[PDB]
């Protein structure tokens, strides 16, 4: 039967429901773009730049080691990369 | 006893598939 | 004592025979190698 | 007729918001020089 | 078809070493260690069998 | 409720989705991730 | 009439996505869980856990990408945003493999949830319950292999990584340590899964075949109303082609559709014993009357005793990186080679 | 004393609560606005 | 000796094996794809040892 | 049916099949004990997982 | 007729001869108690507790005898090592034969209330068929639980009218039975307090009695009772199923990791103290402190007790089994006789090497031995052609101080590299491999089994309760659906409730 | 080979056992009406 | 700090575009059900 | 002590096979009228 909702097939097809979204979608996209061509995506989440893995001379993992001072062992990490 | 053993087991499923096909129940419809 | 109303009789017709005897039969020739080890 | 914010509205926005958002955003990352 | 396909060594996607930093340290993947357990089971196999440095069959 | 055909959407977002995922296609040989 | 009563209508409602008192513990695990997945493989890296790059941002495609397991040292901590690894804070929570537990933990109460949901409805509907017992695989599955097996060995390390090279990776860590193929329980679990593929084949293809002709059209499809009382396709009939072809044929259609859930479901579950067993490294690896012969026998050799020197290779050569806590350095003169390769 | 870890526990469990609280509080509002006819 | 290398592979129940070991080993690295029926050997002992059976099952 | 001396001296306790206590009864009390006892198995979970360290206790060996 | 999967069932309606079954239940886990303890007996050796303790040799129930205070046998011995001591009559052979005669006496029972099985008391006055109180039942049979829980952890653990528990030292050297006193601030919820153990069962000896007054004297809910079924017996099933599991689970991961109630000098070392070089570090620790205080080399690991250094042996590792490697671990390795001393690598430059031990993960670990910094320095290679590290080459020797090789070293490679492959898994030790037939195959310790075998009951009894839950609730479509049933019902929006005609 | 000498009766049994439980329960139902 | 500004603005307008277009059809849903 | 090592399936057997020949027997006895 029917639930009472308005079917997808005329939503869809609806001039009204694209004005709204002709606007609506590309801003997100944009949003989205502007996520990471901004660089705060590297800085949200702590990823790694191309140039932020490895010091100049360095060749070993910065591996995490203790459990409860792992918080205070990245920062070090990131810190002897200037 | 390990080769008496296997072999033994390997005749009873074969033998367990003659009686299956050729003695099974009869299916009659109704 | 007066008989239990409870009883119930039991069944096992030919194809669970059939079906019975193949499961143990090939639980046997896959754990046979090893219980001998 | 019908009505326009139902329970069915916000299950479609709650994945579709997201998602177009992350479809730019792995799109930028393909011109990710190194 | 797959199996009937890598029969004539078209083989799976290859992302060894496929990540690599803005100096050209390879930056290993889940990819990379995939290949370290193929490379253990590939010096082992048929260890008498081969007398020269590639297994091209 | 139909002012625009379906089957004129239905090409639309099928020639939108070709595209994006093309794109990323195309990124596996430039930029990151392109062993180069 | 008071206010229990009240939201108890609500939330069985028949609407277009059923909600039900199941929903409450159900869609927020489920959203967070797949969302936390989403969010990981797009943005988050694996680089001082593990030594890995793991996200889009970084490089990594659809079948490199992964939310890697929390480091080794961490230990079997819950790893909770508020607790005393993260201490607060957001970026050094996904630093340290926060994400994983995340997935994990809101993906175990979310399984929990939807089977809560097939004994909500199947009850509003009034049908048994067969479709969530029938679930009971899937979950003991996913709780033996993400939870029971990390939980025995030393961290949440040796879990799977939710990524698609991250499992193929987790399969042949099972072969170079714990020859998981030779494991009788993994045999029956094949067995489960095989021959449900069989089944589901054999059935549809026999229906397929066996149907009666009550259309005109050469695409018989719309020569079906849900609302018969007959059967669409000839049960006899099907009975005399398999007792030909194959020597027996099923006769019953109640014990043909139960057979269909036994054969998969309970497949599943012997899977799973296996993996219980594997977390305290109760293996099959060996059989010790073949050991004892060959160690004595240079000339006896069978094909488990080359499939040993290839387990004996996969650990060699595959543990100092898929292990780096543990920092091994093996030189060239000590990793088993064969000749020449 | 209360070690940094059992604030975190504190902060958690009332974190906890809220949703919970502001998780229901909605739906039993929706749920009276929003009866159902016999 | 499936790897046409001398080196013979035990394979049946008799001379040492169980049903998970167990197997009919393939014809050896020698014979390649060349058709090797009983009657292209000198006899069955030969035939049995270079992997015959397999080909004909 | 048939009786026994002690089959008589525990009649009232097997003699009240089927009666309940009107409406909700105590089940507001119940779940709040539910709660209770949550936050209890909770603490000592984490306790036992070191996530919660308390000043004093020690999960270890050398306790 | 009844198929084979339901010939129970006869048991649902019929309460006297479900007590029957209930009976002959417990008479068979009772009389398997009696024969598994007096079959220990006569296959254990009491002459060594030091290398060959209990869980060396397959004990299963022994341990858990010693864990409450039964320490001593009629014939004059205890596992703690002394002679000559009267145990009375509660020794094993006394709580052996107890469950014995036990069972004997549970199966006359069940005979009685099988045959006698049409009772007034199981008779519902008003109605006359047969009926259960199951409400006021839990109430009672929880009231007895918190008195036995109560005076459990009263009198029995506490030493005012018992023997105690099992405690020992951090590193499992110098067990006792002794008296615990009850912790009731917060280190009694440390899994590793003993006074938790007691403090609980006393706390929640007095709930458990609270609680039984309260379910006793005040009726159930009516919307709780039809919610639950309370009138179906069934009910009890699917939840009591849910707390043994609930349970199973926990004794499982406690035995793993380890607490109080799991000794070490009971069910053997745990996994996790080998990796974090737990006894390695205490071993190092004593040999510190006896350098430091002016004694020899040999005099400082001489001072080392050979059950602290067997401890640090990676064949009592319950992570080093096998699935059909059945029996004892005496089998494997041998019967442990002697400690043959703490073994020192050196090259010919004089620096001390050191060889890294195998995780629990490899079946098979290569020999490669460092310095005191992580650098490579000796192994045995495995291609010759371009060997750099080899013994030979780097001219590697092994002294050995305490023990029964005190003093000596040897230099010759053949035997320099026999005992580097030992010294992967740990200290060395000598075995007697042919009283057993051993065959030199690791096998897990009784706490290894006792987990494997508790967390897979605890997985399939989950199924247990999912099916015997579901049972309680679908009792009505147990046997199909209604052969009526109106499409309007589940027609989609047709009512505004799922499956309420009240609400078109 | 050096097998485990229970593994014979331990297979043995592990046949026999169940095998006559279902033939017991078969004999006696052909043997009803 | 400025980055999440630019990041977060798009979705305002979008939103407030898509609102601007939808309460006329918006306040028509609540005053029905009630 | 060194006893034969098939005493025990040729005892174990000796027991377990005609008992279950008797018990087949019975069972399906009691079963008919
Ligand atoms: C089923 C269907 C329903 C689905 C359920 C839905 C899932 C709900 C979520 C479950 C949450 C489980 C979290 C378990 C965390 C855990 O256990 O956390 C682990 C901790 C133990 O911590 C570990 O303890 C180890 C032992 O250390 C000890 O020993 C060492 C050796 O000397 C040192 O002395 C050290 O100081 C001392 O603490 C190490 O320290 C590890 O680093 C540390 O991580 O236990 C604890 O929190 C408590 C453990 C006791 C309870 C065990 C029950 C839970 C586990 C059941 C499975 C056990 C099976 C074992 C595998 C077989
Ligand atoms: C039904 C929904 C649901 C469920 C079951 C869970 C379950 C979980 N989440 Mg999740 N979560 C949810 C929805 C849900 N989540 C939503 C909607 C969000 C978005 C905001 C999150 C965001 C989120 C984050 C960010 C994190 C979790 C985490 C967790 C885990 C730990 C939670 C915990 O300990 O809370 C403890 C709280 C309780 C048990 C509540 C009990 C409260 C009772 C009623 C007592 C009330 C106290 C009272 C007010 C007195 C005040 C106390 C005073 C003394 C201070 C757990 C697996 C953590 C995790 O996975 O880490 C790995 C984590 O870091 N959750
Ligand atoms: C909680 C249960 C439990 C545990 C943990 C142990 C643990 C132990 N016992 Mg004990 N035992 C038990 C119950 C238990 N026992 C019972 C109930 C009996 C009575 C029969 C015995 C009789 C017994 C004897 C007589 C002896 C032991 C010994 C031992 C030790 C050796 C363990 C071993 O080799 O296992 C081996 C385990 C296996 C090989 C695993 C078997 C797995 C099966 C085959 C799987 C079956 C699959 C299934 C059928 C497929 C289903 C298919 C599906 C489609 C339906 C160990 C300490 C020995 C010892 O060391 O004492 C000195 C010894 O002499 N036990
Ligand atoms: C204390 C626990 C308990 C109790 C009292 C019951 C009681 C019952 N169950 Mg349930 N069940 C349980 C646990 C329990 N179950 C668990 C844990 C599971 C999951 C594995 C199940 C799964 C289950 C299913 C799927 C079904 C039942 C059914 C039944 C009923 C008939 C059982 C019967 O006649 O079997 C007769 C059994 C035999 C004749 C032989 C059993 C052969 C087994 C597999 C091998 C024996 C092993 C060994 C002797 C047992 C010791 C195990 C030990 C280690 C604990 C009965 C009311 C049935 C039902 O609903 O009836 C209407 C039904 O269909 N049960
Ligand atoms: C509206 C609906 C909203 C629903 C939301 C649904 C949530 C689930 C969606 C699943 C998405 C998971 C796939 C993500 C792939 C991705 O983003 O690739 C994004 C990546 C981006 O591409 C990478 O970009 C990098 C930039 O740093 C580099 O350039 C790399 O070289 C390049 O590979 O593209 C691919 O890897 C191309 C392959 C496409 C993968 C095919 C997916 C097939 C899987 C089907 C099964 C999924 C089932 C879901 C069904 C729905
Ligand atoms: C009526 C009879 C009932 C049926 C009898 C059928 C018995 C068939 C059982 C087959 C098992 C045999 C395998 C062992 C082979 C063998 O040599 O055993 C022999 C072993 C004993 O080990 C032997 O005995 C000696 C020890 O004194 C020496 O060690 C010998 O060297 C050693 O061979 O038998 C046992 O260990 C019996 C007890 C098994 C305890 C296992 C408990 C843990 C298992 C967990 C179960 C979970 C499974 C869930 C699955 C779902
Ligand atoms: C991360 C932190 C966590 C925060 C937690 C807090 C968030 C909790 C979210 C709970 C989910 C609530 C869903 C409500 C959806 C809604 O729009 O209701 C539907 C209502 C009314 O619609 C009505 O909808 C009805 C159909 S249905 O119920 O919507 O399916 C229809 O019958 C009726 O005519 C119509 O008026 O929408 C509005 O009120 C329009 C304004
Ligand atoms: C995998 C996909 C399923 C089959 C593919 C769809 C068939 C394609 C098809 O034939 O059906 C199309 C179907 C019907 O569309 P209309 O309602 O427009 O009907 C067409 C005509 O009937 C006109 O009324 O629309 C939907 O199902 C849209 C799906 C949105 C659902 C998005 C997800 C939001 C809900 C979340 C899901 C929750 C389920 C609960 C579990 C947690
Ligand atoms: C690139 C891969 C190429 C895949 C080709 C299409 C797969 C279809 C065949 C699957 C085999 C299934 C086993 C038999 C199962 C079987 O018998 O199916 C039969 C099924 C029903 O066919 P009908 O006889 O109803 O009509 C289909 C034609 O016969 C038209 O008369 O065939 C189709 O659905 C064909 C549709 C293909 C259109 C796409
Ligand atoms: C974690 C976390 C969280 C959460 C978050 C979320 C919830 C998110 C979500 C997210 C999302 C929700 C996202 C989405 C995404 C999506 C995507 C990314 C998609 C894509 C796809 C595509 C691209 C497609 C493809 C395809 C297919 C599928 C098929 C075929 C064709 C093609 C190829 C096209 C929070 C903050 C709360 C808290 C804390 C943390
Ligand atoms: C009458 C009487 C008497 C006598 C008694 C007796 C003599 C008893 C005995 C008893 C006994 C002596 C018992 C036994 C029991 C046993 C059991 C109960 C067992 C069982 C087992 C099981 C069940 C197991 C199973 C299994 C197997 C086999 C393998 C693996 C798996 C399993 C574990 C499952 C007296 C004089 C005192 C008094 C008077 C009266
Ligand atoms: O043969 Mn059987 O496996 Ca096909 O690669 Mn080449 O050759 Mn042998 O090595 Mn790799
Ligand atoms: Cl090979
Ligand atoms: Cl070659």
């Amino acid at each position: 039967g029917t639930t009472g909702e308005r079917p997808f097939s005329d939503i869809i097809t609806s001039v009204r429901y694209w004005v709204i979204h002709s606007i609506t979608i590309p801003a997100l996209f944009i949003a989205g773009w502007l996520f990471v061509s901004t660089g705060l995506a590297y800085d949200v989440f702590g990823t790694p730049r191309p140039d932020s893995y490895y010091a100049q001379e360095q060749r070993s993992i910065p591996l995490v080691t203790d459990r409860f001072e792992a918080k205070q062992q990245v920062e070090t990490f990131l810190e002897q990369l200037k | 006893m390990e080769t008496i053993t296997y072999v033994f087991i390997f005749a009873c499923i074969i033998a367990l598939f003659f009686f299956a096909i050729f003695f099974r129940e009869p299916p009659r419809i109704t | 004592m007066e008989p239990n109303p409870n009883r119930q009789p039991v069944e096992l017709n030919r194809t669970s025979l059939y079906l019975g005897l193949l499961l143990i039969l090939v639980l046997a020739l896959l754990f046979s190698s090893y219980f001998f080890n | 007729s019908y009505p326009i914010f139902t329970v069915r509205w916000v299950a479609v926005h709650t994945l579709a918001v997201p998602t177009i958002f992350f479809l730019g955003a792995i799109a930028a990352m393909q011109f990710i020089q190194r | 078809l797959g199996i009937s396909t890598m029969a004539f060594n078209l083989n799976g996607f290859n992302f060894n070493h496929s990540v690599i930093d803005a100096k050209g340290n390879v930056i290993n993947t889940w990819a990379d260690i995939i290949n370290r357990a193929n490379l253990g089971m590939e010096v082992m196999h048929e260890r008498n069998a081969h007398n020269f440095p590639l297994d091209l069959a | 409720g139909g002012r625009i055909p379906l089957w004129i959407v239905a090409t639309v977002a099928g020639m939108g989705v070709i595209v994006i995922v093309g794109l990323f296609f195309y990124g596996a040989y430039a930029g990151l991730g392109s062993s180069l | 009439r008071g206010w229990f009563d009240i939201l108890d209508d609500w939330l069985k409602r028949d609407r277009f996505v059923f909600v039900g008192w199941s929903g409450i513990l159900l869609f927020p695990c489920a959203y967070l869980a797949l969302g936390g997945w989403l969010t990981g493989t797009t943005f988050v890296t694996s680089w001082y856990t593990h030594g890995l790059a793991s996200s889009y941002l970084e490089g990594c495609n659809f079948l490199t990408v992964a939310v890697s397991t929390p480091a080794n040292s961490m230990g079997h901590s819950l790893l909770l945003l508020w607790g005393p690894e993260a201490q607060g804070d957001f970026t050094r929570w996904c630093q340290l493999g926060g994400l994983w537990t995340f997935i994990a933990l809101h993906g175990a109460f979310g399984l929990i949830g939807f089977m809560l949901r097939q004994f909500e409805i199947a009850r509003l509907v009034g049908v048994r319950p067969y479709n969530a017992i029938a679930f009971s695989a899937p979950i003991a599955v996913f709780v033996s292999v993400f939870l029971i097996y990390p939980l025995g060995q030393s961290s949440w390390f040796f879990a799977p990584s939710f990524g698609v090279a991250a499992i193929f990776r987790f399969l042949l860590f099972f072969q170079g340590f714990h020859n998981w193929t030779l494991n009788p329980f993994h045999m029956m679990g094949v067995a489960g899964v095989l021959g449900g593929a069989l089944l589901c084949a054999i059935h549809g293809a026999t229906v397929e075949n066996t149907l009666f002709q009550d259309g005109e059209g050469a695409s018989t499809f719309r020569a079906f109303n849900p609302t018969q009382a007959e059967e669409t396709y000839s049960m006899v009939t099907a009975n005399r082609f398999w007792s030909q072809i194959f020597g027996i044929a099923f006769s019953n259609k109640r014990w043909l559709h139960f057979f269909m859930l036994f054969v998969p479901v309970t497949g599943l579950w012997m899977s799973a014993i296996g993996v219980v067993g594997l977390a305290l490294n109760l293996r099959s690896y060996d059989f010790i009357s073949q050991e004892i012969r060959a160690a004595e026998d240079p000339e006896f050799e069978t094909f488990y005793t080359k499939n040993l020197l290839l387990n004996e290779g996969i650990r060699a050569w595959m543990a100092p990186q898929d292990q780096p806590h543990e920092n091994f350095v093996f030189p060239e003169e000590v990793l088993p080679r064969g000749n020449a390769l | 004393t209360i070690t940094p870890s059992l604030k975190g526990f504190f902060i958690g469990l009332l974190s906890g609560a809220v949703v919970l609280g502001l998780t229901f509080a909605v739906l039993i509002a929706i749920s009276q606005i929003d009866k159902v006819q016999r | 000796d499936i790897d046409g290398i001398r080196e013979p592979v035990s394979g049946s129940l008799l001379y040492g094996n169980n049903i998970i070991t167990g197997a009919v080993v393939p014809s050896s690295n020698a014979i390649g794809l060349h058709f090797y029926p009983i009657w292209e050997a000198a006899s069955l002992d030969e035939w049995l040892y270079n992997g015959g059976p397999y080909q004909l099952i | 049916a048939r009786r026994t001396w002690l089959g008589d001296i525990l009649r009232p306790l097997n003699s009240e099949y089927g009666k309940v206590a009107p409406g909700w009864g105590t089940t507001p009390l119940m779940a709040v004990f539910m709660g209770l006892f949550l936050v209890f198995l909770l603490i000592i979970l984490e306790i036992y997982n070191s996530t919660l360290i308390l000043d004093g206790v020690n999960v270890s060996w050398k306790a | 007729g009844l198929p084979w999967y339901r010939v129970h069932t006869v048991l649902i309606n019929d309460p006297g001869r479900l007590i029957a079954a209930h009976l002959m239940h417990t008479a068979l886990v009772a009389g398997w108690a009696g024969s598994m303890a007096l079959y220990e007996l006569a296959t254990f050796d009491p002459s060594d507790p030091v290398l060959n303790p209990m869980w060396r040799q397959g004990m299963f129930v022994l341990p858990f005898m010693a864990r409450l205070g039964v320490t001593g046998s009629w014939s004059g011995w205890s596992i703690t090592g002394e002679t000559g001591i009267d145990p009375g009559f509660w020794s094993f052979e006394g709580v052996a034969l107890a469950h014995i005669v036990l069972s004997g006496l549970l199966f006359l029972a069940a005979c009685w209330h099988w045959v006698y099985w049409d009772l007034e008391l199981f008779r519902d006055p008003r109605t006359g068929e047969p009926a259960l109180d199951l409400p006021k039942m839990f109430g009672i049979h929880l009231f007895l639980a918190g008195l036995l829980c109560f005076g459990f952890g009263a009198f029995h653990l506490t030493g005012l009218f018992g023997p105690g528990m099992w405690v020992s030292d951090p590193y499992g050297l110098t067990g006792s039975v002794q008296p615990v006193a009850p912790e009731w601030g917060p280190d009694g919820f440390n899994p590793y307090n003993p006074g938790g153990v007691v403090a609980h069962h006393i706390a929640a000896g007095i709930v458990g009695i609270i609680a039984g007054l309260f379910h006793i004297l005040v009726r159930p809910p009516q919307r709780l009772y039809k919610a639950l079924r309370m009138g179906n017996i069934e009910t009890v099933l699917s939840s009591s199923i849910a707390a043994v599991f609930f349970a199973a689970f926990v004794v499982a991961g406690t035995m793993w990791y380890g607490s109080a109630t799991t000794p070490i000098e009971l069910f053997g070392p745990t996994r996790y103290q080998w990796d974090s070089s737990y006894f390695q570090q205490e071993i190092n620790r004593r040999v510190q402190a006896s350098l430091a205080s002016g004694a020899t080399l040999e005099e400082a690991w001489s001072a080392i007790p050979e059950k602290l250094a067997f401890y640090d042996y990676i064949g009592n590792n319950p992570a080093k089994g096998g699935l059909f490697r059945t029996g004892p671990m005496n089998k494997g390795d041998g019967i442990a006789q002697a400690w043959k001393g703490h073994a020192v690598f050196r090259n010919k430059e004089g620096e001390e090497l050191f060889v890294r031990r195998m995780p629990a993960f490899f079946e098979s670990f290569p020999v490669i031995l460092t310095d005191k910094n992580g650098v490579v320095k000796a192994d045995i290679p495995f291609r010759r052609a371009e060997s750099k590290y080899s013994f030979e080459q780097q001219g590697v020797t092994v002294s050995f101080y305490g023990g029964e090789l005190n003093g000596q070293t040897f230099t010759d490679p053949p035997t320099v590299k026999s005992y580097a492959r030992k010294a992967i898994f740990g200290e060395i030790f000598e075995f007697d491999t042919e009283t057993l037939n051993s065959d030199g195959i690791f096998r897990t310790s009784p706490r290894g089994w006792f987990t494997f075998a508790h967390a897979v009951f605890a997985l399939l009894f989950f199924f247990g309760h999912i099916w015997h839950g579901a049972r309680t609730l679908f009792r009505d479509v147990f046997s199909g659906i209604d052969p009526e049933l109106s499409p309007e019902q589940v027609e989609w929006g047709f009512y505004q409730k799922v499956g309420d005609v009240t609400t078109r | 080979m050096e097998v485990n000498q229970l593994g014979l009766i331990a297979t043995a049994l592990f046949v026999l056992v169940p095998s006559v439980f279902l033939i017991i329960l078969y004999v006696q139902t052909e043997s009803q009406q | 700090d400025w980055r999440v500004l630019v990041v977060l603005l798009p979705v305002l307008l979008a939103a407030g575009w898509a609102v601007r277009n939808i309460l006329p059809y918006a306040v028509k849903q609540v005053q029905k059900l009630l």
